[PDB]
RNA sequence: GAUGUUAGGAGGGCAAAUCCGCCGAAUUUAAGCAUAUAAUUAAGCGGAAGAAAAGAAAAUAACUAUGAUUCCUUUAGUAACGGCGAGUGAACAAGGACCAGCUCAAACGGUUAAUCCUUCGUUUGGUGCAAACCUUUCGACGGAAUUGUCGUUGAAUUAUUCCA
RNA sequence: AUUGGAAUUUUUCAUGUCGAGUCGUGUUCUUUGAGAUUGGAGCACUAAUACGUGUGAUACAUUUCACAUAAAGCUAAAUAUA
RNA sequence: GGCCUAUCGAUCCUUUAUAUUUGCAAAAUGACGUAAAUUACUUACUACUGUGCAUAUAGAGGUGUCUGAAAAGUUACCACAG
């Protein structure tokens, strides 16, 4: 590290970058996030808008693992094929892939893309948008809601 | 809420009854003592106080003895079981 | 002075040790480079022995 | 400048020099535990240290699926599975008495595991052949011939703790023996609303009952 | 039999009975010295689940205090600092008066004994009144007692001042467990330490 | 991928050139191949390109 | 309850890194300062050990639930606290290291306490050169104690099997 | 070769127990993450018996349901070691 | 809104308006409402549901040292940084 630092760079210049008129000192502003209000309010506006003052209810205890839930777009649920698997199934309308999501750690199926459209599938999960459900619906698959 | 203890869970992911497929595998002695104790120590000041409360017999004094030990005894359960004993006793002493 | 934690510990990636091990592997097999590192190698049949 | 960060979070303050400790230990640690635990395992006469948790669901919504290690054995859930409480201490196995398991389910898997370690594990006659398996009160007292046989014999086979589940590769279903009519969105929905209605309800049958 | 009846007379606390228990057992503590050995204890149910045993090695003692707050340990009252923190009245000490009725003979008299545990026995404004419950490891019983053994153990002398008495596991909240527990647990210290802490380590 | 084949649609001719690194598509079926040379191939789309009849191509090569 | 140079014994003191108890500030920070901060820290007086402390549920959850403690990885700089300014700030799950249980008291046992202890004794083993240690049941004579010692964990009654 | 004990197992019969100036409440001060008070301590008032009462992080009443068994005690290990 | 150029105030805080929108954390408080059913721990179906607290939005209460510290004197006894 010490080969390549900024003191290699000035190492015989007096004022060492730090400038001869304003002779760097200990804390020229105050500590950390002092100035704020006061007289660093131009930067806290420009670059940190939401900062200041309440929003809301406060919750106490709220827990992160009751509203745990992974999502998944249905585009990339053919994807949770391996190839082979998804060439059997263009290959064959008689059979539909059943997918079960919760395997592969989602809980909630949503709506985004494109489908290779007349193509049934079966997809079971917890929860699914509206869209989700009716594109589904759409391209002759089945949803299953299942715990 | 309300987890089923006599109908199976549906598979229904809501928190409901539902959740997961599953099938859930599930006098005199005192007494005597308490009559015994009670003729050695009679009753505290309060309790007396209370007795004379609901000896009067309103719907104003009854109030005003639930207050009063509401206000003495703290816990508003303990002081209508301490109240409702006491009532007891007064039915149970007429006799 | 010196504090006791100077970085002791660095990562380095799983990948990126397998790939140096293969490649340097890769380099001991090429009869140039053996030569080039100052082994006298000149009576050695060929390097790959 | 400084458009990096609004805040420092670092909150070094309270002295962190005089509270600070420095910690390059770890493979030196390793060391050590291997060196104990070599020293256990061949101690006691090569007889396995190790003791069967069983399979236990892990808590809430996120996890529900997971299952894992617990303190799965109960005396009388083991006894309904055979073997005696006496036994269980002796071999050092599982137990805790707070745990029971409240599902059938469970229950079930959980004493074929435990039928299987029963049957599995073969003691050695303690006083060197001086008493019988009895009747089961703590089975499975050994000859001296499959003893040695089988102290020789370290395992071939795969582990003996965590157990695997269903497939990636997914199954598959014909395409006319599916539903088009369900809407689940609706239903859960549907069921959300209702669900204060239907909590009334039961609040009121818990109190019929009860009366 | 007789000891669950003295538990539930004893229970009650107000009657004519209990009250002239307790006046004259406050009058004959009030003329009464500091720390003395009383022959028989006080009150032998409490004693009972307090864990003494008529065994020989254990001696019951009562014990004096004085009630209320200690007033903050200042020359000319108050002295310098912020108004925050001035705190000469109503400063309320964090370890429990039964505590410091079990440190008094802890330290003066203990030595050869061992403080066990203590009761309430009785009060008045300006004094508590506790019985302390001690033992001896020195003495052959408790020494030859399967169970008792324990508190013959090098780690136990000033019990009292080890925090290890059933008032010092109360005032250091170990009574309390769950969630309520919070920085405590593995003692009060080494949470805080370990907060306080950062460990400078390997990879994060 | 998605990209590349979107793009490659109007073109017969199959010989593709990417300055940068070609990436797996994981969001559709991506059957029609190409010839494409590109300055780092993901191992999945390489085996892709190359099991559906495409060339993935160097740039000594190209 | 006193008194005893009564007989047998103990405590006291030193050292302190880690450990535990009390008691307990300010510089400092906010570009000032009074709340907050520094900090339940420094100093002060005490107590321990080779580690201690904590520990066997008046726990967490709301699941298909988990199930003494410690510790690591983590949650998490998050819920949250705060002249809501500066700043401050947890818990549960999960992956592991590692895992060990329990007993008093009360309840129950009155054929006369099945208990306990000091003092005096006494012998079946074993080492060591010797010092010495180490096993070993049997009697006295004293006391303690039913203001409660010991046993026991509902109670019998059957068959089995084990253990001393 | 005596004595003794335990564990199960039948069959009867027993439904006993469960730590109070403590919990709790009011109040104060302290303390914390605790917020219409988190723990501590001082003070005042002071409980209930297992169908109790302690919990379920917003004051409350009326009621669930789940989970626990306070106010007595001990206990190796991983851990710490200027 | 005032013929035009002049006639005034952030966040936190307080207070009242507003909603077929919300929360108070395992549950419930309109209401057994409406239907059926009743050998009951019955089953459906309902857009508008306790006190108290918390929000969200909209004003207003104020900062004239007017981009908003809860702030008097004195030192010829003085100290220190410049």
């Amino acid at each position: 590290a010490t080969r390549f630092k900024k003191n290699r760079k000035k190492r015989g210049h007096v004022s060492a970058g730090h400038g001869r008129v304003g002779k760097h000192r200990k804390h020229p502003g105050g500590r950390g996030k002092a100035g704020g209000l006061h007289h660093m309010r131009i930067n806290f506006d420009k670059y940190h808008p939401g900062y200041f003052g309440k929003v809301g209810m406060r919750h106490l205890n709220l827990l992160k693992n009751r509203t745990y839930c992974p999502t998944i777009n249905v585009d990339k649920l053919w994807g949770l094929l391996p190839e082979e698997k998804k060439k059997e199934f263009s290959e064959n309308k008689d059979i539909a892939p059943v997918i079960d999501v919760t395997r592969k750690g989602y809980f909630k199926v949503l709506g985004n893309g494109k489908l290779k459209h007349n193509q049934p599938i079966v997809v079971k999960a917890r929860y699914f948008s509206s869209v989700a459900e009716k594109k589904i619906k759409a391209v002759g698959g089945q949803c299953i809601l299942v715990a | 809420g309300r987890k089923s203890t006599i109908k199976p869970a549906t598979g229904i992911a809501v928190g409901f009854n539902s959740g997961h497929v599953v099938t859930k595998r599930n006098s005199k002695r005192k007494e005597l003592i308490k009559d015994v104790v009670r003729e050695i120590t009679g009753f505290s000041p309060y309790e007396k106080r209370i007795i004379e409360l609901i000896k009067i017999g309103t719907s104003a004094s009854t109030k005003r003895s639930l207050k009063y030990a509401k206000k003495k005894l703290g816990t508003h359960k303990r002081g209508k079981a301490k109240r409702e004993e006491i009532q007891k006793v007064v039915i149970l002493q007429r006799r | 002075p010196t504090k006791i934690w100077r970085r002791w510990g660095r990562k380095v990636n799983l990948k990126e040790k397998r790939y140096a091990v293969c490649s340097s592997i890769a380099a001991s097999g090429v009869t140039s480079l053996v030569l080039a590192r100052g082994h006298r190698i000149s009576h050695l049949k060929e390097v790959p022995l | 400048v400084a458009h990096n960060n609004v805040l420092p979070n670092v909150h070094l303050h309270k002295w962190w020099q005089h509270r600070v400790r420095v910690n390059f230990s770890k493979n030196i640690k390793k060391k050590k535990r291997r060196l104990l635990r070599e020293k256990r395992r061949k101690a006691n006469g090569g007889t396995p240290i190790e003791k069967l948790h069983p399979i236990v669901h892990c808590p809430t919504q996120r996890y529900n699926f997971r299952t894992r290690l617990g303190k799965g054995f109960t005396f009388e859930e083991l006894k309904g599975a055979g073997l005696t409480p006496r036994a269980a201490q002796t071999i050092g196995i599982c137990y805790d008495k707070r745990r029971k398991n409240r599902s059938e389910e469970s229950l079930t898997k959980n004493v074929e595991r435990l039928l299987k370690y029963k049957n599995s594990l073969v003691m050695i006659p303690l006083k060197k052949n001086k008493a019988k398996k009895g009747i089961g009160g703590i089975p499975a007292d050994a000859d001296k011939n499959t003893i040695k046989e089988f102290r020789n014999k370290k395992p071939l086979l795969s582990i003996f703790k965590k157990e695997k589940n269903t497939k990636p590769f997914y199954e598959t279903i014909e395409v006319s023996k599916i539903d088009k009519e369900f809407l689940a969105y609706k239903t859960l929905r549907r069921a959300k609303l209702a669900e204060r209605r239907k909590n009334c309800r039961q609040q009121k049958k818990d109190i019929k009952f009860k009366s | 039999g007789a000891y669950k009846y003295i538990q539930e007379i004893w229970k009650k606390k107000q009657s004519d009975a209990m009250h002239f228990l307790l006046r004259v057992r406050t009058w004959e503590y009030r003329q009464l010295p500091v720390v003395h050995r009383v022959s028989k204890p006080s009150r032998p149910d409490k004693a009972r689940r307090l864990g003494y045993k008529a065994i020989q090695g254990f001696v019951i003692y009562r014990v004096r205090v004085r009630r209320g707050d200690r007033k903050k340990r200042v020359k000319k009252g108050i002295v310098h600092g912020k108004p925050k923190h001035q705190g000469v009245h109503k400063q309320k000490s964090t370890r429990n008066l039964k505590s410091v009725a079990e440190g008094k003979v802890g330290k003066s008299i203990c030595g050869n004994l061992r403080v066990l545990n203590s009761y309430w026995v009785g009060q008045d404004a300006v004094y508590k009144y506790y019985e302390v419950i001690l033992v001896d490891p020195n003495h052959n019983a408790v020494r030859n007692n399967p169970k008792i053994n324990w508190i013959c153990n090098p780690v136990h002398k000033h019990r009292e001042l080890r925090g290890l008495t059933s008032a010092g596991k109360k005032y250091r909240g170990l009574r309390v467990k769950g969630h309520l527990s919070a920085k405590s647990r593995p003692s009060i210290r080494a949470n805080w330490k370990r907060r306080q802490l950062i460990k400078l380590r390997k990879c994060r | 991928l998605s990209k590349l084949q979107y793009h490659m649609a109007n073109h017969p001719n199959d010989i593709a050139v990417v300055v940068g690194s070609i990436t797996d598509d994981k969001r559709l079926f991506s059957l029609k191949q190409l010839k494409v040379c590109a300055l780092r191939f993901t191992e999945t789309a390489r085996k892709r390109i190359e099991d559906a009849g495409g060339e993935c191509l160097t740039f000594d090569q190209l």
